[PDB]
C-alpha cells in the first residue's frame, strides 16, 4: 500500500499492486500470495552477489528441526 | 498418647482470600492444625499473604495434609513451636493424625510395628512371569 | 469467614446485586419449578429467535426470516435433550434434595426441590413448553 | 556490577570504533554521498580464497562489496 | 467393577475423568483385565478375528455396491483411456452453487468423486463388464460377513468353546495352513483364470449359467491326464490382440512368454494362471512336511533341539525355543508383524514396476498413490514388529529356562549391537550430510562443475546383468554368447530383454549420481530407525541407570528426578522415539520415488538428474514449482475442482501444529490453570447450580505423548496425500 | 494407593523419613545394622509419589521403593 | 568408456560450460574501467577458471551427459587418484590422531585425579607423545601381536 514508483504522468505502481486487502482475509492468500510469491528471489539466489542468503535460508531450517 | 482435644481454640487474623476451603470441605473431608506460640508474629500462610498469629493456642483449617505438614515443619524450624493436627469428616468425626506415639517419626521408638519389610535385596524379586495369571504382584511377595 | 476460598467485594454482596439475584426465577426457593423453568423458556427462545434470521445462510432471501425462526425451534430441541439427560445422571428416584439448608445469616430454611428428579423434570417440562412459546411470539411479532 | 557495567561500555565503544574504521577504509562513502539514490552503500570487501569473491556484487561507483 | 471400567476396579474406583480417558485406552489388552485365565483369552483373541473378518467383508462389501449403484463402470469399459472414474456421488447441504457446477465430472450429473483406488482397472482384468455382477458380489460379500459374524457368535458358545490344548497344536495348524489355505486357493484363483477371466479378455462371456457347457480348451482334459502338456501352450495371443475382443486372439491357457501386453502395457493372463499352477502345486507338496495322528512326519521340538553346533560357538543352540514361542502369543504377533511388513514392502516395490492390471500404467495418480499407502502401511507394521518383541522380553521371557540359548546370548551382549549400530548410523549420516552441503555450496558460488558425482557402478553392474545395454558391460544375460543366455533364451529372454529395453515403462529406470546420495540417506534411515528400536527392545528388562525396570511394566511415566532425572526411560518411549524416524524415513522415499516418476512422466528426465545433486534443487524444483496449481484451488476470483484438496493441504498442517502444542508443554502448568479455572466456575452465579460429576484434571504424562504422536502423524499424513494427489491430478501427466 | 516398600540394606540413616512431605514413613528398632533402626510405611494411603525418600537415599540402588497404584483423591493431590 | 561416460576432453558440454562461465564474468568485466582494480580482478578470475578447465581436461575424469565430471569408486588402476589414495592419506591421520589421543590418556591414567589433566592440559608430556605418531602402524601392529590392544 506504500512503497513503489512514480512515472513521470503521475501514476503511482506499488510493488505487489495492491492486493492486501483482499488477499489477506484467508490464510489460503497469506501462504501463497506472500510465503509462496516472495520467495521466489531467495530460492533463485544462486550465482548470484546474494547466493550466500539463499545458502543461509536453508541453513536456518536445518537448525529449526535440529532442536526438535 | 493419649490424643487429644480442640474444643474452642481461636484464630489467627487474617484479611481472607480465595485460597481458602471449597465444596471438598462440605463434602469429602478436610483437615485442622492446632499449635501453641510464646509471642505475636507475623508468618506467611501456605495459600497465600502474610497473617498474624495470637499469643497462646492457635488454630487453622486448610484443605489437605501436605499444606498442614509444611505449615508445621516452618514453624518447627524457624520459630520452635510444637503443633499438631487432626482429620475431621462431614459427619463430625475428629481423627488425630500428627505424632501417633507422641513423637516424631524421625526418632526411633520401641513398640512401633513395622510394615512393609521385605528381608531380600532389590534385584531378589521375582520374574514377572513366575506371577502371571494371579492377582498377586512380584514385589508384594 | 476468612478461611473460606471466597471474597467480599461491592459487586459480590451489594443490596442492589442481592435484591436483583434473589428476584431472578432461577433463585426462587419457594416456587415450584415449573413456574419459573416457563418464565426461563420463553426469555431465551425470545432471545434466541434474532441472531438466526439476521445471519443466516438465506438471510437476504424472502423465505429468511421465517427459515431462521425454524433454526431456533430446533436449537431449543437440542437444548432442552441437554437439560434431560443432566437430570438422568444427577438425581436419582428416593434421594431427598441436596441444596444448602441455611441462609447466609444462619436460619434454617427448606431446601430447594429444585435438585430432585421431580423437581428437575418439570423444570425442564416448563422450560421447553416456554422455549416453544417465546419462538412463536417472536416469529409472530415480526413479521406480522 | 559496577565492574561489569565498565566492561560493557568498553566493549560497546570497541564495537563502535570498529564501525567506523570499516566505514573509513572500506567503503564507497564518498561516490554514495554526491548521488544517494543511484547508489547502494557497502562498508565490506571479501577476500578472494576459495571463490566467495561473487558475494562481491555491483553496488555502485566503481566500487565491489555486500550491500549494508 | 461397577462403574464404566468393568473389566477394571482400579480404574474404576478414581473420580477423576481420566477413569474415562484410560478406559478406552486399556479395552484390548485381555492380560490386564483381572481374574482373567488362558482359556477366557484364547477365546476372546478367536472371536476378535472373526469380529474383524465380518468388518473387512462388510467394507469390500460396501464399495461394490457404492461402484455400482453410482458409478460408470459401463462407460468405462469402452474406453478405458478417456473416461474418468467415479466412486460415489456428493451430497452436501454446505455446496454453493459454484461448487455444485465445478464438482461434476465424467458422465454424471450431478458432483462426483474420482475413484483413485484402481478397482476399476481391477476388476476389468478380472472380467466384469455389468453392474448386475457388481451387485452379485455385493449380496454375496453381505452374505458372508453374516456368517463371520454368527460363527463369532457360535464359538463364543459354551458348548462349542474350544480348549487351550487345542490352541497349542502347531503342527496339525501348520500342515493346514499351509496344504489348504495357500495351496487350495491359488489352485481356485488359477481355475477361475482359466474358466472365467481368460474367455473374457477375448470377447466371450462365462457366467454361472452357462459355465458347464463351454469348455475352456477344445482339447479339454486328455492333455492333462495323458502326459502332454505343451498342447496348452500352442497357439498364444498375438501381438496385434486387442483386450476384450476376437480380433488376432488365440487358444493357450497356460504360457511362459514374459514382457508386457504391448497395448494394455500388463502382464499376460496366462502367465498369471500358469505362476498360480505352479504355485499352488508347490504349498500342496510342501504342506505335508509335519507329523500328526497318522504316524509320520516331523516334530518341531526334535528340530529345534538337534540344531547345536560342535564346538560350543552358539551356546547351547536351540534348546527350549519351542515352549518360548508356543506359550507367547506376543513372540509369534512380533513374527508375524515382520513378515507382513517385508511382504507389503515388496508388494509396494513390485506393483509398480511388473504391473498386473489393464491400462493401470498409463493411469499415474492411482501408481503414485497404491505405493505411498502401502510403504506407510508397511512402516508402521515394521515398526510394531519391534514394540510387540519388546513386550515379550519384558512379559513372556524365563532367563531360567532359556539358559545359554541363543535368546540368552542376544541379550548376553546388547552393548557390542548398540555400538556398531550407533557407529554406522553416524558415519552415513556425517557422510551424506557432508557431500550433500559440499555439492549445495558449489552450487552456490556458481561453480558447478567442482561437484563430488559418484557413479553407482555396482547397481549399474546388476542392472546390466539383466539384459540392459545402456551402460556398455556385457556381464551375463547381456553378452550374446554365454551359458544362461542360451539356457533361456528358447523361453522367456525374447520377451523380457524387450520390455526391460524400452523407455517408457518403468521396468529398471536409469541410475546416475543423484541416486547414490538418496540411497544412502535411505540406508541411514533404516540404520537409525533399526537402532533406536534395539536398542529399546534389548535394554526392556533392565539397565545401570535403572537395574529393576521389569517389575514396573512395559509403560509408565519416570523414575523420579532422583539420580540425575530419568525421563523417556520405558521401551513405549523408545517406540515413540522410533515413529518419528520411521516417519521420516518413509517420506524421504516417497519424495524421491514421485519426483522421479514425475520427472519421467512430464517428458524430460535432465531436471532430475541435473538437479537432484544439491538440497536446493529439492526445494525449488519440487515443492515450490509443484505447489502452485494445488495452492490456486480457491482464490479472490473463483475456485475449481482442486479446491477440496487445497482446504485438506491447509487442515494438515493446522493439525500437526497442534501437536507441537502436546509435545513440549507439559502438565502442571495446565494443572494449576485448571485449578484455577475451577475455583472460576465453583464461585460464579447462576453457573453454580450445574455441579460436575467426575472431577477435571489435566491429562497424564504417557496420554499426553500419544496424543501429540497422533496428531503428528494425522498431519503428516494428510498434508502428504493431498499435496500428492493435487500435484499428480492437476497435469494428469 | 500407591505401594512402598523397604528392603534390608537400609542402613537407618533417617533421610527418608524427613524427606516425606505427608508423613507416611516412621522409624523403628532393628537388628541388623550398626544404627540399630530400621524405616518403615505405616500410612501408605498418604502417599502421593514425589519420589522424595527415593531422591534421598545412600544405596547402590534404593532400599525403599515406591511402585505406582490406583490412584484416588488423596494421591491425586486435588484439593478441590 | 566406463558406463557409458566421455573423456573431459573430448565432451563439448564440457566446453559450452566453459564458454557460459567467461562470457558470465566478461559481462561484469565491461563495466569497470580498464585500468580499475575490479579489471585485474576479474582478469584473474577469468585465467583461474581457464586454468582449473585446462587441469580438468589433463587429468583424465569422465564427464557425463550433463558435461560435469564423474567419480569412479570401483578401484580401476586407471582411476586410483579419485578415491584410493586420498583414502590412505586420511587413514594415515586419523590414526594418527587416535593413537596420539590414546598414548595421552593411557599417560596421564596413572596419576591421582586424570580428571584435572583433561581440564587443564599438561604441554610438555603432549608435546613428547606427539611426534611417536608417525610410526603409528608399526606400534598397533606390534602391539596387537603382543596382545596390548584389547583390555581384558
Ligand atoms: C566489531 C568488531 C569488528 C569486526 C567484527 C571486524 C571485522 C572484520 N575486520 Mg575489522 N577492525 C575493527 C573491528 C572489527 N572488525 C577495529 C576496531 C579495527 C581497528 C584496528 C579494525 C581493522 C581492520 C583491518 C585493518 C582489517 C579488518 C578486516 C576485517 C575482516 C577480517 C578479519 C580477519 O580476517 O582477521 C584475521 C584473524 C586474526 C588475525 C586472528 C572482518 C570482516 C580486514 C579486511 O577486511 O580485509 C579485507 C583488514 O584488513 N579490520
Ligand atoms: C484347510 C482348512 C483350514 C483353513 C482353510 C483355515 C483357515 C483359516 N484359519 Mg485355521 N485352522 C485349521 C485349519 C484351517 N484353517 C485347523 C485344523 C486348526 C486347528 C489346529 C486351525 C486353527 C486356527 C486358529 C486357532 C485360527 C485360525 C484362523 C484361520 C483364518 C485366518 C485368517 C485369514 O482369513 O487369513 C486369510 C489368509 C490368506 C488370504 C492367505 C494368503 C495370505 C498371504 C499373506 C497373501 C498372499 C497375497 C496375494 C497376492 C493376495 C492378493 C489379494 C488380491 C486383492 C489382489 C482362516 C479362515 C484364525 C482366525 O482368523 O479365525 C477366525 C484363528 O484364530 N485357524
Ligand atoms: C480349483 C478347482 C477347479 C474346479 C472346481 C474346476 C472345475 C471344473 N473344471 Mg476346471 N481347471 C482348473 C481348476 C478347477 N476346475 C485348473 C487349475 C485348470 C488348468 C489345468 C482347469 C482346466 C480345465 C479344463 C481344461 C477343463 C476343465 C473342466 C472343468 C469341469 C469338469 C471337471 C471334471 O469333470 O473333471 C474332474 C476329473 C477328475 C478325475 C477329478 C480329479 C480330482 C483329483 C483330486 C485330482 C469342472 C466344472 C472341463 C470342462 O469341460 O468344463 C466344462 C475341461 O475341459 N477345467
Ligand atoms: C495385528 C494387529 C495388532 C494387534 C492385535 C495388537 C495387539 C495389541 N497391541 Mg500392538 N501394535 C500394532 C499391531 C497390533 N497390536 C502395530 C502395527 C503397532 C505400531 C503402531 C503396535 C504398537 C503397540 C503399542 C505401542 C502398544 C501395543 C499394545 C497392544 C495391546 C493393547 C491394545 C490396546 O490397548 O489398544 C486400545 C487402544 C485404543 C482404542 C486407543 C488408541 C487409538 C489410536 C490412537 C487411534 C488413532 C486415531 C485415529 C486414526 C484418528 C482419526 C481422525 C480422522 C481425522 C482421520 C494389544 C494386545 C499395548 C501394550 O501395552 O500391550 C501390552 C501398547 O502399549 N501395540
Ligand atoms: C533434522 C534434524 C535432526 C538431526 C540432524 C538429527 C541428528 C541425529 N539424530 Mg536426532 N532426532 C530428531 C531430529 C534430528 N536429529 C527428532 C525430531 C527426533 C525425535 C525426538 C530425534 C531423535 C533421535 C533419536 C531417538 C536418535 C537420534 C540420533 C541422531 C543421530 C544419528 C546419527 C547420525 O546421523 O549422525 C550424523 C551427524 C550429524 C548430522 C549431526 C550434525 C553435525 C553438525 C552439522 C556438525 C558440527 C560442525 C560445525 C563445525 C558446527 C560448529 C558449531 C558452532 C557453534 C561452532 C544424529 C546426531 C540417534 C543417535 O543418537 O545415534 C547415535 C538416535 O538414537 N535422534
Ligand atoms: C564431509 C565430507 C566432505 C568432503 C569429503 C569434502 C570434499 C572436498 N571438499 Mg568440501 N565441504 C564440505 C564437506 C566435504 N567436502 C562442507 C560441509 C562444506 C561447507 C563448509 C564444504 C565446502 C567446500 C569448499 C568451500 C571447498 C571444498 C572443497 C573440497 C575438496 C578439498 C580440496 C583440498 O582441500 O585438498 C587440497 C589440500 C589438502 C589435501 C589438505 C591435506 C593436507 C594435510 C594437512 C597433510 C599435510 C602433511 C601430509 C574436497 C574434494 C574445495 C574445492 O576446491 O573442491 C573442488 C573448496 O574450495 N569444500
Ligand atoms: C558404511 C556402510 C555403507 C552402507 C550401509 C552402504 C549402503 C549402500 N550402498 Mg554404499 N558405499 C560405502 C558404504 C556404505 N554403503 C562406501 C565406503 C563406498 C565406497 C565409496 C560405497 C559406495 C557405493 C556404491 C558404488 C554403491 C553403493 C550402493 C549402496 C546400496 C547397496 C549396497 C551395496 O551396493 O553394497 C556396497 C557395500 C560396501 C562397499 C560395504 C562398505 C562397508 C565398509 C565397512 C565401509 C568403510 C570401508 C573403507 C572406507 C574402505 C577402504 C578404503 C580404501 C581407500 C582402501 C546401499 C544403500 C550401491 C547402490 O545401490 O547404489 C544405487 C552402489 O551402486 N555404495
Ligand atoms: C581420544 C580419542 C578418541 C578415540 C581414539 C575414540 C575412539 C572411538 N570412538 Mg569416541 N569420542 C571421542 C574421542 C575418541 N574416541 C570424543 C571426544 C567424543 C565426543 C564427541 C566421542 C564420542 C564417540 C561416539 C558418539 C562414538 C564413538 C565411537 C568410537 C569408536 C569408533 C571410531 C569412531 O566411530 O569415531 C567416532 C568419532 C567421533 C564422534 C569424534 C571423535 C574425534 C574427536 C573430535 C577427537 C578426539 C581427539 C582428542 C581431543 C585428542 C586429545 C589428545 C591430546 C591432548 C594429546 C572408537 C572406539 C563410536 C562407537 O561407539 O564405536 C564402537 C561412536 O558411536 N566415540
Ligand atoms: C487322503 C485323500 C486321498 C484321495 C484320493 C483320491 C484319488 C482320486 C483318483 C482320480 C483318478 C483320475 C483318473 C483320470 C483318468 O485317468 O482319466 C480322466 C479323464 C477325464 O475325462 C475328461 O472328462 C471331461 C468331462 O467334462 C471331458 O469329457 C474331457 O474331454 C475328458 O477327457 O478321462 C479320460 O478318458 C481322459 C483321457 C485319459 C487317457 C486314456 C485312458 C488312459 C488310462 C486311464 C486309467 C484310469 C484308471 C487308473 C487310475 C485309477 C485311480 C484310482
Ligand atoms: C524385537 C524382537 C523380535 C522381533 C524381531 C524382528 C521384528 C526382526 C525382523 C527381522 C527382519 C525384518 C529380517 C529380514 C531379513 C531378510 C533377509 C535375510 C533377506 C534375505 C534375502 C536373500 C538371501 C535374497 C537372495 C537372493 C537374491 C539377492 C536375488 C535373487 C536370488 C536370491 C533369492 C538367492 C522377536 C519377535 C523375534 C522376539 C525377540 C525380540
Ligand atoms: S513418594 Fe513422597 S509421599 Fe510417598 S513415601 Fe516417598 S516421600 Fe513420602
Ligand atoms: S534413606 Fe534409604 S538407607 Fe536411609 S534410612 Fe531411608 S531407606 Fe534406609
Amino acid at each position: 500500500d506504500v512503497w513503489g514508483s512514480i512515472s513521470d504522468q503521475g501514476v503511482v505502481t506499488h510493488i505487489t499492486g495492491g492486493n492486501f486487502a483482499q488477499s489477506s482475509i484467508t490464510i489460503n492468500g497469506w501462504l501463497r500470495d506472500f510465503l509462496w510469491a516472495q520467495a521466489s528471489q531467495v530460492i533463485q539466489s544462486y550465482g548470484s552477489s546474494l547466493s550466500a542468503y539463499g545458502l543461509f535460508f536453508l541453513g536456518a531450517h536445518f537448525v529449526w528441526a535440529f532442536s526438535l | 498418647t493419649p490424643p487429644q482435644l480442640d474444643p474452642n481454640t481461636p484464630s489467627p487474623i487474617f484479611a481472607g482470600s480465595t485460597g481458602g476451603l471449597l465444596r471438598k470441605a462440605q463434602v469429602e473431608e478436610f483437615y485442622v492444625i492446632t499449635w501453641n506460640s510464646p509471642k505475636e508474629q507475623i508468618f506467611e500462610m501456605p495459600t497465600g499473604g502474610a497473617a498474624i498469629m495470637r499469643e497462646g493456642p492457635n488454630l487453622l483449617k486448610l484443605a489437605r495434609k501436605e499444606q498442614c505438614l509444611a505449615l508445621g515443619t516452618r514453624l518447627r524450624s524457624k520459630y520452635k513451636i510444637t503443633y499438631q493436627f487432626y482429620r475431621v469428616f462431614p459427619n463430625g468425626e475428629v481423627q488425630y493424625l500428627h505424632p501417633k506415639d507422641g513423637v516424631y517419626p524421625e526418632k526411633a521408638n520401641p513398640g512401633r510395628e513395622g510394615v512393609g519389610l521385605n528381608m531380600r535385596s532389590i534385584g531378589k524379586n521375582v520374574s514377572p512371569i513366575e506371577v502371571k495369571f494371579t492377582g498377586k504382584q512380584s514385589y508384594d511377595l | 469467614d476468612p478461611f473460606i476460598g471466597s471474597l467480599e467485594t461491592p459487586v459480590t454482596s451489594s443490596p442492589l446485586i442481592a435484591w436483583y439475584l434473589s428476584n431472578l426465577p432461577g433463585y426462587r426457593t419457594a416456587v415450584n419449578p415449573l413456574l419459573r423453568g416457563v418464565e426461563v423458556g420463553l426469555a431465551h427462545g425470545f432471545f434466541l429467535v434474532g441472531p438466526f434470521v439476521k445471519a443466516g445462510p438465506l438471510r437476504n432471501t424472502a423465505y429468511a426470516g421465517s427459515a431462521g425462526s425454524l433454526a431456533a425451534a430446533g436449537l431449543v430441541v437440542i437444548l432442552s435433550m441437554c437439560l434431560t439427560i443432566y437430570g438422568i445422571s444427577s438425581f436419582k428416584e428416593g434421594e431427598p434434595s441436596i441444596a444448602p439448608s441455611l441462609t447466609l445469616t444462619g436460619r434454617k430454611k427448606q431446601p430447594d426441590q429444585l435438585q430432585t428428579a421431580d423437581g428437575w423434570a418439570k423444570f425442564t417440562g416448563g422450560f421447553f413448553f416456554g422455549g416453544i412459546s417465546g419462538v412463536t411470539w417472536a416469529y409472530f411479532l415480526l413479521y406480522v | 556490577v559496577f565492574s561489569a557495567h565498565f566492561g560493557q561500555l568498553s566493549i560497546i565503544f570497541l564495537w563502535l570504533s570498529g564501525m567506523y574504521f570499516h566505514g573509513a577504509r572500506f567503503s564507497n562513502y564518498e561516490a554514495w554521498l554526491s548521488d544517494p539514490t543511484h547508489i547502494g552503500p557497502s562498508a565490506q570487501v571479501v577476500w578472494s580464497i576459495v571463490g566467495q569473491e561473487i558475494l562481491n556484487g555491483d553496488v555502485g561507483g566503481g566500487f565491489r562489496g555486500i550491500q549494508i | 467393577a461397577l462403574r464404566f471400567p468393568r473389566f477394571s476396579q482400579g480404574l474404576a474406583q478414581d473420580p477423576t475423568t481420566r477413569r474415562i480417558w484410560f478406559g478406552i485406552a486399556t479395552a484390548h489388552d485381555f492380560e490386564n483385565h483381572d481374574d482373567i485365565t488362558e482359556e477366557r483369552l484364547y477365546q476372546n483373541i478367536f472371536a476378535s478375528h472373526f469380529g474383524q473378518l465380518a468388518i473387512i467383508f462388510l467394507w469390500t462389501s460396501g464399495n461394490l455396491f457404492h461402484v455400482a449403484w453410482q458409478g460408470n463402470f459401463e462407460a468405462w469399459v469402452q474406453d478405458p483411456l478417456h473416461v474418468r472414474p467415479i466412486a460415489h456421488a456428493i451430497w452436501d447441504p454446505h455446496f454453493g452453487q459454484p461448487a455444485v457446477e465445478a464438482f461434476t465430472r465424467g458422465g454424471a450429473l450431478g458432483p462426483v468423486n474420482i475413484a483413485y483406488s484402481g478397482v476399476y482397472q481391477w476388476w476389468y482384468t478380472i472380467g466384469l463388464r455389468t453392474n448386475g455382477d457388481l451387485y452379485t458380489g455385493a449380496l454375496f460379500l453381505l452374505f458372508l460377513s453374516a456368517i463371520s459374524l454368527i460363527a463369532g457368535w457360535l464359538h463364543l458358545q459354551p458348548k462349542w468353546k474350544p480348549s487351550v490344548s487345542w490352541f497349542k497344536n502347531a503342527e496339525s495348524r501348520l500342515n493346514h495352513h499351509l496344504s489348504g489355505l495357500f495351496g487350495v486357493s491359488s489352485l481356485a484363483w488359477t481355475g477361475h483364470l482359466v474358466h472365467v477371466a481368460i474367455p473374457g479378455s477375448r470377447g466371450e462371456y462365462v457366467r454361472w449359467n452357462n459355465f458347464l457347457g463351454v469348455l475352456p480348451h477344445p482339447q479339454g482334459l486328455g492333455p492333462l491326464f495323458t502326459g502332454q502338456w505343451n498342447l496348452y501352450a500352442q497357439n498364444p495371443d498375438s501381438s496385434s490382440h486387442l483386450f476384450g475382443t476376437s480380433q488376432g486372439t488365440g487358444t493357450a491357457i497356460l504360457t511362459l512368454l514374459g514382457g508386457f501386453h504391448p497395448q494394455t502395457q500388463s502382464l499376460w493372463l496366462t502367465d498369471i494362471a500358469h505362476h498360480h499352477l505352479a504355485i499352488a502345486i508347490l504349498f500342496l507338496v510342501a504342506g505335508h512336511m509335519y507329523r500328526t495322528n497318522f504316524g509320520i512326519g516331523h516334530s518341531i521340538k526334535d528340530l529345534l533341539e538337534a540344531h547345536i553346533p560342535p564346538g560350543g560357538r552358539l551356546g547351547r543352540g536351540h534348546r527350549g525355543l519351542y515352549d518360548t514361542i508356543n506359550n507367547s502369543i506376543h513372540f509369534q504377533l512380533g513374527l508375524a508383524l515382520a513378515s507382513l511388513g517385508v511382504i507389503t514392502s515388496l508388494v509396494a516395490q513390485h506393483m509398480y514396476s511388473l504391473p498386473a492390471y489393464a491400462f493401470i500404467a498409463q493411469d499415474f495418480t492411482t501408481q503414485a498413490a497404491l505405493y505411498t499407502h502401502h510403504q506407510y502401511i508397511a512402516g508402521f507394521i515394521m515398526t510394531g514388529a519391534f514394540a510387540h518383541g519388546a513386550i515379550f522380553f519384558i512379559r513372556d521371557y524365563n532367563p531360567e529356562q532359556n539358559e545359554d540359548n541363543v535368546l540368552a546370548r542376544m541379550l548376553d551382549h546388547k552393548e557390542a549391537i548398540i555400538s556398531h549400530l550407533s557407529w554406522a548410523s553416524l558415519f552415513l549420516g556425517f557422510h551424506t550430510l557432508g557431500l550433500y552441503v559440499h555439492n549445495d555450496v558449489m552450487l552456490a558460488f556458481g561453480t558447478p562443475e567442482k561437484q563430488i558425482l559418484i557413479e553407482p557402478i555396482f547397481a549399474q553392474w546388476i542392472q546390466s546383468a539383466h539384459g540392459k545395454t545402456s551402460y556398455g558391460f556385457d556381464v551375463l544375460l547381456s553378452s550374446t554368447n554365454s551359458p544362461a543366455f542360451n539356457a533361456g533364451r528358447s523361453i522367456w529372454l525374447p520377451g523380457w530383454l524387450n520390455a526391460i529395453n524400452e523407455n517408457s515403462n518403468s521396468l529398471f529406470l536409469t541410475i546416475g549420481p543423484g541416486d547414490f546420495l538418496v540411497h544412502h540417506a535411505i540406508a541411514l534411515g533404516l540404520h537409525t530407525t533399526t537402532l533406536i528400536l534395539v536398542k529399546g527392545a534389548l535394554d526392556a528388562r533392565g539397565s545401570k541407570l535403572m537395574p529393576d525396570k521389569k517389575d514396573f511394566g512395559y509403560s509408565f511415566p519416570c523414575d523420579g528426578p532422583g539420580r540425575g532425572g530419568t525421563c523417556d526411560i520405558s521401551a513405549w518411549d523408545a517406540f515413540y522415539l522410533a515413529v518419528f524416524w520411521m516417519l521420516n524415513t518413509i517420506g524421504w522415499v516417497t519424495f524421491y520415488w514421485h519426483w522421479k516418476h514425475i520427472t519421467l512422466w512430464q517428458g524430460n528426465v535432465s531436471q532430475f538428474n541435473e538437479s537432484s545433486t544439491y538440497l536446493m534443487g529439492w526445494l525449488r524444483d519440487y515443492l515450490w514449482l509443484n505447489s502452485s496449481q494445488l495452492i490456486n484451488g480457491y482464490n479472490p476470483f473463483g475456485m475449481n475442482s482442486l479446491s477440496v484438496w487445497a482446504w485438506m493441504f491447509l487442515f494438515g498442517h493446522l493439525v500437526w501444529a497442534t501437536g507441537f502444542m502436546f509435545l513440549i508443554s507439559w502438565r502442571g502448568y495446565w494443572q494449576e490453570l485448571i485449578e484455577t479455572l475451577a475455583w472460576a466456575h465453583e464461585r460464579t452465579p447462576l453457573a453454580n447450580l450445574i455441579r460436575w460429576r467426575d472431577k477435571p484434571v489435566a491429562l497424564s504424562i504417557v496420554q499426553a505423548r500419544l496424543v501429540g504422536l497422533a496428531h503428528f502423524s494425522v498431519g503428516y499424513i494428510f498434508t502428504y496425500a493431498a499435496f500428492l494427489i493435487a500435484s499428480t491430478s492437476g497435469k494428469f501427466g | 494407593s500407591h505401594s512402598v516398600k523397604i528392603y534390608d540394606t537400609c542402613i537407618g540413616c533417617t533421610q527418608c523419613v524427613r524427606a516425606c512431605p505427608t508423613d507416611v514413613l516412621e522409624m523403628i528398632p532393628w537388628d541388623g545394622c550398626k544404627a540399630k533402626q530400621i524405616a518403615s510405611a505405616p500410612r501408605t494411603e498418604d502417599c502421593v509419589g514425589c519420589k522424595r525418600c527415593e531422591s534421598a537415599c545412600p544405596t547402590d540402588f534404593l532400599s525403599v521403593r515406591v511402585y505406582l497404584w490406583h490412584e484416588t483423591t488423596r494421591s491425586m493431590g486435588l484439593a478441590y | 568408456d566406463i558406463s557409458g561416460l566421455t573423456p573431459c576432453k573430448d565432451s563439448k558440454q564440457f566446453a559450452k560450460r566453459e564458454k557460459q562461465q567467461i562470457k558470465k564474468l566478461e559481462s561484469s568485466l565491461k563495466l569497470y574501467a580498464p585500468e580499475s582494480a575490479p579489471a585485474l580482478a576479474l582478469n584473474a578470475q577469468i585465467e583461474k577458471t581457464k586454468r582449473r578447465f585446462d587441469n580438468y581436461g589433463k587429468y583424465g575424469l569422465l564427464c557425463g551427459s550433463d558435461g560435469l565430471p564423474h567419480l569412479i569408486v570401483n578401484g580401476d588402476q586407471r582411476h586410483w587418484g579419485e578415491f584410493i589414495t586420498p583414502g590412505i592419506l586420511f587413514l594415515y591421520i586419523a590414526g594418527w590422531i587416535g593413537w596420539v589421543g590414546r598414548s595421552y590418556l593411557i599417560a596421564i591414567s596413572g596419576e591421582k585425579k586424570p580428571a584435572m589433566k583433561e581440564i587443564i592440559i599438561d604441554v610438555p608430556l603432549a608435546s613428547r607423545i606427539i611426534f611417536r605418531g608417525f610410526i603409528w602402524p608399526v606400534a598397533a601392529y606390534r602391539e596387537f601381536l603382543n596382545g596390548d590392544l584389547i583390555a581384558k
